[PDB]
C-alpha cells in the first residue's frame, strides 16, 4: 500500500438562519427502485456514499432516468432545494480564455481526470444535508438512506470546490515546470507545451507521477480530439483559430426569435469576421417581448443582412499571440454610429476583430464615438493580452488636438497615429470664442403656450432685419431651437447670435454632428455652411436690449 | 499586539462582493511579488472557494518613488463596516491644522501590519490578484493584520498611536498632529529648515517604537491656500458683448449675494445693437457696478459646515492646464473655492491633470474638515474608469459621479 496524501476538505456552511432540506421522496416504480439500489450499492463500495440511520432528518428526492443510446438507468439526485440553502462560493470559472490571447503550443496531450472528479472529499460536517432515500418495494420496508461522502454531481459547490482542489494539487508542478501549459475542462486536463515531442511526453509522465501522490490514476484520454478542438464555440487549430461555422438561414417569415439568434450569430462572428454590422437588424427588437411575433424586414435591414452574407461567405482565421511583437489596433467608421476594428501584430493577419455600436443618446458626434470605441478596445486588450495596443485611427492629429483642447470635458486616448482610411472623423463646425466684428447680430427668442401648444419663434437684428414665425404643436424648448435655426437660415456667412436659452446652449455646447431631433439636425446642417458663428448667452427677462424686444414679439 | 478588537458589519449588511477590474501584466507581476513577501511575513494568507467576498486591488507608484505599492479599494468594505467608537466616541477635527503654515504628510500605514486582525472579520478583506486572459484562476488572499486603507485600521491602532506620539507631543505642544487613514498630518508654525529636521525626529520614532515609505514626506502650506472670490472686470470701454457677459455674471452672483442689481447696467443695452459696439457707461450704471463690486468683497452669509451632510466638489476645465473647483454642501454656499494650473507631468493629458486635481482637492478637504468629498467629474464614465488608476498616488480613494451636461457657470469661475 503506497501512502497517498489526502485532499484537503473545504469547510462549507448553509446560509445564516436556514436549515437543511427536507423534501419528500417521490413514489418510484419497482424497476426504478431495483435500478437505484444496484447503482447505490456500487457507489457505496467505492466509498462515494454511506448508509445512514433514521436520526438524520434531511432528505432530497432521487430519480431514475433512462437514455436511448444505452439501455441503462441513471441516478439523479435533485439538489435544487439544498442549493438554495447552501452558501455562496467564489466561482473560479466566470470567464473563458479568448483564443486570440493564447500563445502557440506545439504539442498538446489530453488527460482523463475523472478519477478525481468523483473523489474529492466533502466537508464532514456538511454531509448531513446530502441525505437521500431510495423508496422500498411496496413501501412495506423502511427505505434505504444514504448520504454523500464526495462532491455530489449537481450540488451548488461541486464545480468551485473541485477546481480549487485540482488547482492546489497542480500548483507545485506548474511552478516547477514553467514551460508547461495546463487547462482544466470538466473531467479532462489539457496539457500543452512548446517542447519537442520527446521531451513533452517526458513531462507528461512526470505529471502522471505527481498526480499519483494523491492516488489519482490519470491515463491518456481515449479517442483524443482530432484537430481542430471544438471548444466553447471556437475551432482551435495548432496554428490558426476561428469560430465554429456561422451559417445564416434564408427564411421568408422572420420572427423576433430568428433575429435574436441571427444577431447572436453575427455578434459571435464579429470577433474574427471584420466589418459585421447589426444595427438595422437589432433595431427591430426595440421593445418586443413575444418571441413568436413576426416583424417585417426594412430595406436597411435587408441591405445590412446582404452585406453580412458576403462577409460570411468565405471563412477567415485568426492567429495566436506572439509576446515578442507589438500589439496594434485599427478602427474604421461604418456609419449610423457603427465602428469596426482589427487587432493584429503582422499586417493582413489579425489576432481578432470586433465592433462597437454607439450608446443610445439624443445627440452625439463621431469624435466622442471614436473615443468610446478606443476605451472599449483598450479594456478588452488588457483583458486578453495584459497591455494596451498601439492605435491606428482615421482622424488627423490636428483634428484631435483641436478637439480635446476645446472640449469642455477632460478626454484622452492612448498612443495612436493617423491612418488615411476614409471616411475620416472630422470636426464639422467650430464656434467662435469672441464676437465677430462686422457680422450681423441676431437676437433670437421663442415661446409657446403649454395648454394650446401654440408658439412663436424669430429674431431681430442690428440692421433692422426681423422675422417672427407662428408655430403649432410646439413647446418652449422647441421654439427656442427654432429661433436659432431661423437666424442661421437668414444670415450671411458670418453671424453673431444672442439667445437666452440655457437648454439650447447645453445642446450646442455638446458639439453634436447628428441628432435624433430633426430640428437639431437642421441646425447642424446650417452651422456647417457658415464661416464664423459666435453664440452668446444672456439672462432672460432682465431688460436686455434686443433680447427684450424679441421676447415681447414671441410671447403673443 | 496580542488581542484582537471584535469588529463586525452594519446590521443587515453582507460582506463586499466587488468585481476585480483588469490589470496590465506589469501591475500583476508587481502585486505577485508584493503579496509573496506579505505572505511570508504572515500579513496575508491564501483562502479557499468558501470565501465569496472580493475587494478590488491594483498597484501604484507614489510621488517621487520607483518601487510599486499595493493599493486596495476598500471603499465598499468601509461603508459596510460598523462605525467605530473607542473609549472616546469621536474626536472633533483639529481646526488649527489648516491654520498652521506648514503641514507634512507622513505615511504611517506600515505601523498597522503589527496589530493582528479579528479572525472573524478576516474573510471580509478578501481580494484577488487577477490573471491575464482567464488563463489561470485568480490568486486569492485575505488579511491577517490591520490592512492599509481600511477605516478600522486607524480606529483600532489609535490607542497605540496616542502612546507612540506622547513623548513627541510633550516636547512640542504647539504642533498639531492629525491622522487620516494611512497618513499622518503634522503641522507647525516653524520654518522649513527647522520643520524638515523636526519631521525626521518622528521618522525614527516609528523605527524605535516599531517601514519602506516612511522616508517620504509630502509638504503642504495651508496658510498659503488661495481663495477665489467673485471678481468683475475693470475696463475703460465696454462693448455690448462685455456688458451682456457682465450682467450675466452679476445675475449668477445674485443667487449667492443679496442686493445685486443689474437694472442700470441693463439700461445701457438699448435695443438691437451690434455685439462689438462700444457703449459708454452712464453715472447710474457706474454707481451700480461700484455697489455690486463692494458687495462681492464680503463673504457669503449663512455658510456653515454640517458634519452630517456630504461634502460635494465640482471641477471645471478652463483650458491650458487650468482647473477651477468649489467645495460645498448646499448649492451657492461654497465652503472653499480654488484654481489649479501648470499640472506637473501632464500638458497633453487631460485625464492625468484631472486625476492630480482630485487628489489635491481631497487632501485639502482632509486638512480642513477631516473627510473626503463626493466629486462631480467633467469626464465620461468610460474614459475616467479606464485611466484614473494609472495616475493615482494617494492611499485613499474618494467617491465620484460624472457630469454629462456642460455647465454654464464655467465661464463665471474663469
Ligand atoms: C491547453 C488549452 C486547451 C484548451 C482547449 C481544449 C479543447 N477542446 C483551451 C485553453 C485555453 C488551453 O489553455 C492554453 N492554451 C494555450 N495555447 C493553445 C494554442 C493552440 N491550441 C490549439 C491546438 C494546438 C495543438 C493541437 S494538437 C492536437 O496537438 O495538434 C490541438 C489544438 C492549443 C493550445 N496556451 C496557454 N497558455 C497559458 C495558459 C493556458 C493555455
Ligand atoms: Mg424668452
Amino acid at each position: 500500500m503506497v501512502p497517498i496524501s489526502p485532499i484537503e476538505t473545504v469547510p462549507v456552511k448553509l446560509k445564516p438562519g436556514m436549515d437543511g432540506p427536507k423534501v419528500k421522496q417521490w413514489p418510484l416504480t419497482e424497476e426504478k427502485i431495483k435500478a437505484l439500489v444496484e447503482i447505490c450499492t456500487e457507489m457505496e463500495k467505492e466509498g462515494k456514499i454511506s448508509k445512514i440511520g433514521p436520526e438524520n432528518p434531511y432528505n432530497t428526492p432521487v430519480f431514475a432516468i433512462k437514455k436511448k443510446d444505452s439501455t441503462k438507468w441513471r441516478k439523479l439526485v435533485d439538489f435544487r432545494e439544498l442549493n438554495k440553502r447552501t452558501q455562496d462560493f467564489w466561482e473560479v470559472q466566470l470567464g473563458i480564455p479568448h483564443p486570440a490571447g493564447l500563445p502557440k503550443n506545439k504539442s498538446v496531450t489530453i488527460l482523463d481526470v475523472g478519477d478525481a472528479y468523483f473523489s474529492v472529499p466533502l466537508d464532514e460536517d456538511f454531509r448531513k444535508y446530502t441525505a437521500f432515500t431510495i423508496p422500498s418495494i411496496n413501501n412495506e420496508t423502511p427505505g434505504i438512506r444514504y448520504q454523500y461522502n464526495v462532491l455530489p454531481q449537481g450540488w451548488k459547490g461541486s464545480p468551485a470546490i473541485f477546481q480549487s482542489s485540482m488547482t492546489k494539487i497542480l500548483e507545485p508542478f506548474a511552478a516547477q515546470n514553467p514551460d508547461i501549459v495546463i487547462y482544466q475542462y470538466m473531467d479532462d486536463l489539457y496539457v500543452g507545451s512548446d517542447l519537442e515531442i520527446g521531451q513533452h511526453r517526458t513531462k507528461i509522465e512526470e505529471l502522471r507521477q505527481h498526480l499519483l501522490r494523491w492516488g489519482l490514476t490519470t491515463p491518456d484520454k481515449k479517442h483524443q480530439k482530432e484537430p481542430p478542438f471544438l471548444w466553447m464555440g471556437y475551432e482551435l487549430h495548432p496554428d490558426k483559430w476561428t469560430v465554429q461555422p456561422i451559417v445564416l438561414p434564408e427564411k421568408d417569415s422572420w420572427t423576433v426569435n430568428d433575429i435574436q439568434k441571427l444577431v447572436g450569430k453575427l455578434n459571435w462572428a464579429s470577433q474574427i469576421y471584420p466589418g459585421i454590422k447589426v444595427r438595422q437588424l437589432s433595431k427591430l427588437l426595440r421593445g418586443t417581448k413575444a418571441l413568436t411575433e413576426v416583424i417585417p424586414l426594412t430595406e436597411e435591414a435587408e441591405l445590412e443582412l446582404a452585406e453580412n452574407r458576403e462577409i460570411l461567405k468565405e471563412p477567415v482565421h485568426g492567429v495566436y499571440y506572439d509576446p515578442s511583437k507589438d500589439l496594434i489596433a485599427e478602427i474604421q467608421k461604418q456609419g449610423q454610429g457603427q465602428w469596426t476594428y482589427q487587432i493584429y501584430q503582422e499586417p493582413f493577419k489579425n489576432l481578432k476583430t470586433g465592433k462597437y455600436a454607439r450608446m443610445r443618446g439624443a445627440h452625439t458626434n463621431d469624435v466622442k464615438q471614436l473615443t468610446e470605441a478606443v476605451q472599449k478596445i483598450t479594456t478588452e486588450s488588457i483583458v486578453i493580452w495584459g497591455k494596451t495596443p498601439k492605435f491606428k485611427l482615421p482622424i488627423q492629429k490636428e483634428t484631435w488636438e483641436t478637439w480635446w483642447t476645446e472640449y469642455w470635458q477632460a478626454t484622452w486616448i492612448p498612443e495612436w497615429e493617423f491612418v488615411n482610411t476614409p471616411p475620416l472623423v472630422k470636426l464639422w463646425y467650430q464656434l467662435e470664442k469672441e464676437p465677430i466684428v462686422g457680422a450681423e447680430t441676431f437676437y433670437v427668442d421663442g415661446a409657446a403656450n403649454r395648454e394650446t401648444k401654440l408658439g412663436k419663434a424669430g429674431y431681430v437684428t442690428n440692421k433692422g432685419r426681423q422675422k417672427v414665425v407662428p408655430l403649432t404643436n410646439t413647446t418652449n424648448q422647441k421654439t427656442e431651437l427654432q429661433a436659432i435655426y431661423l437666424a442661421l437660415q437668414d444670415s450671411g456667412l458670418e453671424v453673431n447670435i444672442v439667445t437666452d436659452s440655457q437648454y439650447a446652449l447645453g445642446i450646442i455646447q455638446a458639439q453634436p454632428d447628428k441628432s435624433e431631433s430633426e430640428l437639431v439636425n437642421q441646425i447642424i446642417e446650417q452651422l456647417i455652411k457658415k464661416e464664423k458663428v459666435y453664440l452668446a448667452w444672456v439672462p432672460a427677462h432682465k431688460g436686455i436690449g434686443g433680447n427684450e424686444q424679441v421676447d415681447k414679439l414671441v410671447s403673443a | 499586539p496580542i488581542e484582537t478588537v471584535p469588529v463586525k458589519l452594519k446590521p443587515g449588511m453582507d460582506g463586499p462582493k466587488v468585481k476585480q477590474w483588469p490589470l496590465t501584466e506589469e501591475k500583476i507581476k508587481a502585486l505577485v511579488e508584493i503579496c509573496t513577501e506579505m505572505e511570508k511575513e504572515g500579513k496575508i494568507s491564501k483562502i479557499g472557494p468558501e470565501n465569496p467576498y472580493n475587494t478590488p486591488v491594483f498597484a501604484i507608484k507614489k510621488k517621487d518613488s520607483t518601487k510599486w505599492r499595493k493599493l486596495v479599494d476598500f471603499r465598499e468594505l468601509n461603508k459596510r463596516t460598523q462605525d467605530f467608537w473607542e473609549v472616546q466616541l469621536g474626536i472633533p477635527h483639529p481646526a488649527g491644522l489648516k491654520k498652521k503654515k506648514s503641514v507634512t504628510v507622513l505615511d504611517v500605514g506600515d505601523a498597522y501590519f503589527s496589530v493582528p486582525l479579528d479572525e472573524d472579520f478576516r474573510k471580509y478583506t478578501a481580494f484577488t490578484i487577477p490573471s491575464i486572459n482567464n488563463e489561470t484562476p485568480g490568486i486569492r488572499y485575505q488579511y491577517n493584520v490591520l490592512p492599509q486603507g481600511w477605516k478600522g485600521s486607524p480606529a483600532i491602532f489609535q490607542s497605540s498611536m496616542t502612546k507612540i506620539l506622547e513623548p513627541f507631543k510633550k516636547q512640542n505642544p504647539d504642533i498639531v498632529i492629525y491622522q487620516y487613514m494611512d497618513d499622518l498630518y503634522v503641522g507647525s508654525d516653524l520654518e522649513i529648515g527647522q520643520h524638515r529636521t523636526k519631521i525626521e525626529e518622528l521618522r525614527q520614532h516609528l523605527l524605535r517604537w516599531g517601514p519602506p515609505f516612511l522616508w517620504m514626506g509630502y509638504e503642504l502650506h495651508p496658510d498659503k491656500w488661495t481663495v477665489q472670490p467673485i471678481v468683475l472686470p475693470e475696463k475703460d470701454s465696454w462693448t455690448v458683448n462685455d456688458i451682456q457677459k457682465l450682467v450675466g455674471k452679476l445675475n449668477w452672483a445674485s443667487q449667492i449675494y443679496p442686493g445685486i442689481k443689474v437694472r442700470q447696467l441693463s439700461k445701457l443695452l438699448r435695443g438691437t445693437k451690434a455685439l462689438t459696439e462700444v457703449i459708454p457707461l452712464t453715472e447710474e450704471a457706474e454707481l451700480e457696478l461700484a455697489e455690486n463690486r463692494e458687495i462681492l468683497k464680503e463673504p457669503v452669509h449663512g455658510v456653515y459646515y454640517d458634519p452630517s451632510k456630504d461634502l460635494i466638489a465640482e471641477i471645471q476645465k478652463q483650458g491650458q492646464g487650468q482647473w477651477t473647483y468649489q467645495i460645498y454642501q448646499e448649492p451657492f454656499k461654497n465652503l472653499k473655492t480654488g484654481k489649479y494650473a501648470r499640472m506637473r507631468g501632464a500638458h497633453t493629458n487631460d485625464v492625468k491633470q484631472l486625476t492630480e486635481a482630485v487628489q489635491k482637492i481631497t487632501t485639502e478637504s482632509i486638512v480642513i474638515w477631516g473627510k473626503t468629498p463626493k466629486f462631480k467629474l467633467p469626464i465620461q464614465k468610460e474614459t475616467w474608469e479606464t485611466w484614473w488608476t494609472e495616475y493615482w498616488q494617494a492611499t485613499w480613494i474618494p467617491e465620484w459621479e460624472f457630469v454629462n451636461t456642460p455647465p454654464l457657470v464655467k465661464l463665471w469661475y474663469q
